[PDB]
């Protein structure tokens, strides 16, 4: 989110009214609707923005899948035992 | 303005103190070792029940490289030396009013600063792989007050660009 | 059976990377930006 | 957000953005789970 927040508004010949939405409470939004993959408000338009969303996305995809992954793997195990 | 700059220099002085007593002290993790329950930090291992003549850690391609770069302990060394940075940056900026990229210049260095933290953290993790001492959240609050100096760096670079378009 | 902080260490270090990456790439625009406008 | 369904309009102040955001990991623990425990009901077939 603060990384967000920097390369979205820091320049200030992006601004020559904020030349975008993402300020750091907009960031935390954005950041928290991605990673419960719920969310559809606003989306970062320069490219270090972008890099920083896709990062953040590959994060969440992996962390996700993982969380449902070792989830069913103990649901599983414990079916197994005898 | 004068406000957000007084809180920006205590969270700074904070950050930095905070981060070097955790990297100078030996309470970051609990563990059993030789055996007997000891604390140890980045570089010692001290017994708690001899009490308290330490060990310098053990620590020794991928495994090699995660063992040089923990044995090091090159990012939370690297943490403080990007905190001691920005403060000096803010000083400068006090010296000298006119030049804004120092504000920008302080607010970068609190942020990488706690990006090498939450490396540092991560391979810290990840060699240990018990409990974790006051050491260890010593450098979590450092780098939540680093983010939070960066951020607020970062505003008054923006409010003073601001000013100047006004 | 909890997978731990190894199991995902590495996304943590492409996080931290794609971090800095997009940092460096703001930052390199800003400074030819700033050359430029002096210039002009 | 329980369907994992689409927005149209996203709340804006903190009170709302707290009340979406605690739905949202609900969503996703719940969710989670259903496919966990679906997926553990089909690969062993503990049996009465």
């Amino acid at each position: 989110s603060v990384v967000l927040f920097l390369v979205s508004r820091f320049s200030p010949y992006e601004w020559h009214d904020p030349p975008n939405e993402f300020g750091i409470f907009n960031s935390l939004w954005f950041s928290l609707g991605a990673f419960m993959q719920q969310g559809c408000d606003i989306s970062p338009r320069s490219l270090s923005g972008r890099i920083v969303g896709g990062v953040w996305w590959f994060f969440t995809l992996i962390i996700i899948s993982s969380y449902t992954a070792n989830l069913a793997a103990f649901l599983t195990v414990e079916r197994m035992v005898s | 303005r004068g406000v957000q700059m007084l809180l920006t220099t205590v969270g700074a002085f904070a950050a930095f103190s905070l981060m070097t007593i955790a990297v100078g002290t030996d309470y970051w993790l609990y563990s059993r070792g030789v055996e007997v329950m000891t604390h140890s930090g980045l570089w010692r291992t001290c017994c708690l029940e001899f009490k308290g003549l330490c060990k310098q850690i053990d620590h020794f391609t991928a495994e090699y490289f995660l063992r040089a770069v923990r044995a090091s302990s090159i990012f939370p060394i690297l943490s403080v030396i990007l905190l001691f940075m920005g403060g000096l940056c803010i000083a400068a900026s006090e010296f000298y009013k006119t030049r804004h990229n120092i504000i920008l210049s302080a607010g970068i260095f609190f942020v990488s600063a706690g990006l090498s933290n939450i490396i540092g953290i991560i391979v810290y993790i990840s060699a240990n792989a018990y409990s974790y001492g006051w050491s260890f959240y010593f450098g979590a609050l450092s780098f939540i007050i680093a983010e939070m100096v960066g951020v607020l760096a970062v505003h008054m670079f923006i409010d003073r660009h601001k000013q100047l378009r006004a | 059976s909890a997978l731990s902080l190894s199991n995902v260490a590495g996304v943590f270090y492409i996080l931290v990377g794609g971090l800095g990456l997009a940092m460096m790439v703001a930052l390199i625009e800003f400074c030819y930006k700033s050359r430029a406008e002096s210039k002009r």
